[PDB]
RNA sequence: CGCGGCACAUCCACCUUGUGGUGGGUGUGGGUAGGGGAGCGUCCCUCAUUCAGCGAAGCCACCGGGUGACCGGUGGUGGA
RNA sequence: AUGCCGUGGUGUAAAGCGUGGCAGUGAGACGGCGGGGGAUAAGCUCCGUACGUCGAAAGGGAAACAGCCCAGAUCGCCGGC
RNA sequence: GAGGAGGGUGGUGAUGGCGUGCCUUUUGAAGAAUGAGCCUGCGAGUCAGGGACAUGUCGCAAGGUUAACCCGUGUGGGGUA
């Protein structure tokens, strides 16, 4: 069995006992939260109505809070004298599935 | 009555009386709507600007 | 005060050298040729991140295509049938089914193919 | 992180396309398709996947009777005026299983790979091949309705 | 004089719209 | 203190002809891109006192 | 090759034409009009002036109008 | 448009109600010449404090951190 | 017809104005529309245009392609229109 | 940890897509315009002055402030011209 789950304004494939990173939830190492899904395969049954599938959650437990991988942006133009650094780290939540 | 009007195109290349026609409307950036009146005042601003914008007698 | 340059100057230099590892010839070698080249390094990092976005998904629209033509039918009625059967499944998802789970991607062409009206060509 | 296939994946199998009353353009379309993998839900552009593609009866393929006249093909030889060029109707007579071969390979990708896919076609001008020891299922030009 | 017709003629394409520089 | 192109010891005349020769044209020899040159903006003496007011 | 020997020349533009419109409201010796002759004449509360320059007598309104064929600028107070 | 981080202007709330801080809306944030604002690193002096022949500087490598200039840890080399 | 000046309404934060500090610029280019010079030639040349883009504008389209068409890039995403 | 299965570092990169060096100077340069073989070290808005204008800030305030000079071990005290 798995599910399609939607979080973040990104979908997933998830099955029980899979971990997932996904963007910044405000919520501590070992709490629970409860997901939407989008679709629902339980071997050859696909559930696929907004009608049930609004009644389907995802239980996922915290294990933490990670960051993304460092990105250097260094902006270039050609004969112009500009230049500008930036750096980003995106803070990322990792889930794992419990519920379905 | 009361008008919906989207902004649907760019003011990229757009003139000096059509870019200040929509920011006297309220509009932002594309596909952004407003709701106003349907005084005579508006449907001239309407006019000059009905080609990037796409208008309809909603609530 | 006479300040000499060389523990201030050498900060650069050192971090340079090292993000052109493993670049061919002058460009992991000599400082001035390998600060022209992260120049472009990081453009070209920078463009792909936000080309990838788009590459990916002409993966997946190809990967969506090939699976719905084995199950007689066109990428194109596929799309408008899960919109119009409010199957909200993203096309990352939908090219991850196609080839994990082939009998699950014929039970949504099956709901695409129902939801879609009796005659396409008619007008709305 | 979506699927990439890996080395010890592609399942290649044996196609044999008849070219008795096929225009030349959906025929070149057809094997270019299957050489490739187009059809393959794993697709991806780096690999070559695609199957076998057999061409036999490539003497019969429809071209239009002012295309055999008029359309030309062209050679250089790197030396001054080493512009040599032939018809379709007489390339025809001599190698047509050339004609085919050569419509084929203008529809795939201009790289490296492609030197390598080119490699899965063989095409006849009669109507027996000798790879009769695998078993090439038949291939018919269809067109998915919308 | 045949650079100058054939790089003119290219205006008149869908995405130019009549219109190219020079 | 330093010394500027003008107290430097030589560099009085042209060390070669400026056109014809390929090198970089030069002028003098104690310009301060050389080896040796005055310095400029360099430090001279000073004096730092300041004029605080009696009453602060 | 010849030249334009015989032309090349011009004066000044002497920016001249009507300075005060219709209904706008002015001081007391504003000038309403600049030009060459009378193309607009004196009304009530209007004076020539030395080159026909037309200027305000009165704080008012400036309103054009016609009498017997000629235009005139006239100041209502 | 969606979800998440930052910054600036303005508005609304308050905590010594602008020297400021916190919170919540809306708006904005391509940029050469150029204008304004706020910072990083090297060196010297003064006051305070703290390391160092149980190994300072400088150098080399690996692992990490910051929105940038850049930083820190650990080890090798080394000798104030 | 447009444009211009005045005035009454309504709309619209980063409009306008006065006086100080510090500037840079004063070689423009092509495209649309109106005109002169030239042969109603020029990737010509000189003006007009609360016209546009480039200059100083990345991204998508025009095969390639400063100035054309779409659109103005705070950063991240293996989402959607 | 003996070998394999899964993950993870570090090195490498078959293959696919995209992709016209840096500076200076220009309407516009990847340009077949200019400068640069390479590395290390050096190489360009400084200083004087009771100067000038404008500002931030501190002291005193209808007043503010001394110059040369004098006395002191000094950065302190005098000194109204
Ligand atoms: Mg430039
Ligand atoms: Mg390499
Ligand atoms: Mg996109
Ligand atoms: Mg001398
Ligand atoms: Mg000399
Ligand atoms: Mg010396
Ligand atoms: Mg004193
Ligand atoms: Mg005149
Ligand atoms: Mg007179
Ligand atoms: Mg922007
Ligand atoms: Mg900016
Ligand atoms: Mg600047
Ligand atoms: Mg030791
Ligand atoms: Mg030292
Ligand atoms: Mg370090
Ligand atoms: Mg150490
Ligand atoms: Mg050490
Ligand atoms: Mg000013
Ligand atoms: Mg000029
Ligand atoms: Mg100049
Ligand atoms: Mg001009
Ligand atoms: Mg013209
Ligand atoms: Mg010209
Ligand atoms: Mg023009
Ligand atoms: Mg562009
Ligand atoms: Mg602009
Ligand atoms: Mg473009
Ligand atoms: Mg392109
Ligand atoms: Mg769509
Ligand atoms: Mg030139
Ligand atoms: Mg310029
Ligand atoms: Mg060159
Ligand atoms: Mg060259
Ligand atoms: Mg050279």
């Amino acid at each position: 069995t798995y599910a399609i789950v939607k979080t973040g304004g990104k979908q997933y494939k998830v099955a029980v006992g899979d971990v997932v990173k996904v963007e910044k939830l405000e919520s501590e190492q070992g709490e629970k939260v409860s997901l939407p899904v989008a679709l629902v395969v339980d071997g050859a049954t696909v559930t696929t109505d907004a009608k049930a599938l609004a009644k389907v959650a995802v239980t996922g437990e915290v294990l933490g809070h990670t960051k993304g991988p460092k990105i250097r942006i260094h902006k270039f133009k050609n004969k112009t004298g500009y230049h500008k650094r930036q750096g980003h780290r995106q803070q990322l939540t990792v889930l794992k599935v419990t519920g379905i | 009555s009361q008008l919906k009007i989207t902004q649907v195109r760019s003011t990229i290349g757009a003139r000096w009386k059509q870019r200040e026609s929509l920011r006297t409307l309220g509009l932002r950036r594309i596909r952004h709507s407003v709701i106003r009146e349907d005084n005579a005042a508006t449907r001239g601003l309407i006019a000059v600007v009905r080609h990037l914008v796409e208008v309809e007698p909603a609530q | 005060a006479r300040v000499k340059r060389a523990v201030n100057a050498h900060k650069k230099r050192r971090s340079i050298l090292k993000a052109s590892r493993g670049y061919r010839g002058q460009r992991s070698r000599l400082y001035r040729k390998a600060k022209e080249q992260q120049l472009h390094s990081l453009n070209y990092a920078y463009r792909d991140r936000r080309a990838r976005k788009g590459e990916f998904r002409k993966l997946w629209i190809a990967r969506i295509n090939a699976a719905a033509r084995l199950n007689d039918i066109t990428y194109n009625r596929l799309i408008q049938g899960l919109k119009a059967a409010g199957v909200e499944v993203d096309r990352k998802n939908l090219a991850d089914i196609a080839i994990s789970d082939p009998a699950a991607f014929t039970a949504l062409v099956d709901v695409a193919r129902a939801a879609l009206p009796e005659d396409v060509n008619a007008p709305s | 992180p979506t699927y990439a296939p890996k080395a010890g994946d592609t399942t290649r199998s044996w196609y044999v396309i008849d070219a008795t009353d096929v225009v030349l353009g959906r025929l070149a379309v057809a094997a270019a398709n299957l050489l490739r993998g187009k059809h393959k839900p794993t697709f991806a552009p780096n690999v070559d996947g695609g199957d076998f593609v057999i061409v036999i009866n490539a003497d019969k393929v429809a071209i239009s009777g002012d295309k055999l006249q008029h359309k030309m093909v062209y050679r250089h030889s790197g030396y001054p005026g080493g512009l040599h060029k032939r018809t379709i109707g007489e390339l025809m007579q001599r190698h047509p299983d050339r004609v085919v071969e050569k419509a084929i390979l203008g529809m795939l990708p201009k790289n490296r790979l492609s030197r390598q896919i080119q490699r899965k076609l063989r095409v006849y001008a009669g109507p027996e091949h000798p790879h009769s020891a695998q078993q090439p299922v038949p291939y018919e030009l269809k067109q998915v309705a919308q | 004089a045949k650079r100058g017709r054939k790089k003119r003629d290219r205006k008149y394409s869908k995405a130019n719209h009549g219109k190219r520089p020079n | 203190s330093t010394k500027t192109r003008g107290e430097v010891s030589g560099g009085g005349r042209k060390p070669y002809r400026q056109k014809g020769t390929g090198r970089a044209r030069q002028g003098s020899t104690r310009a301060p891109q050389f080896t040796g040159g005055g310095v400029v903006h360099g430090p001279k003496p000073r004096d730092y006192s300041q004029r605080t007011p009696k009453k602060m | 090759g010849a030249s334009s020997s015989r032309n090349g020349r011009d004066s000044a533009a002497q920016r001249l034409g009507v300075k005060r419109y219709g209904g706008q409201v002015v001081k007391a010796g504003e000038i309403l009009v600049r030009q060459r002759g009378t193309k607009f004449h004196p009304g009530v509360n209007v004076g020539r002036g030395g080159d026909d320059t037309l200027f305000a007598k009165t704080a008012g309104a400036v309103e054009f109008g016609i009498k017997r064929g000629r235009k005139t600028v006239s100041i209502v107070g």
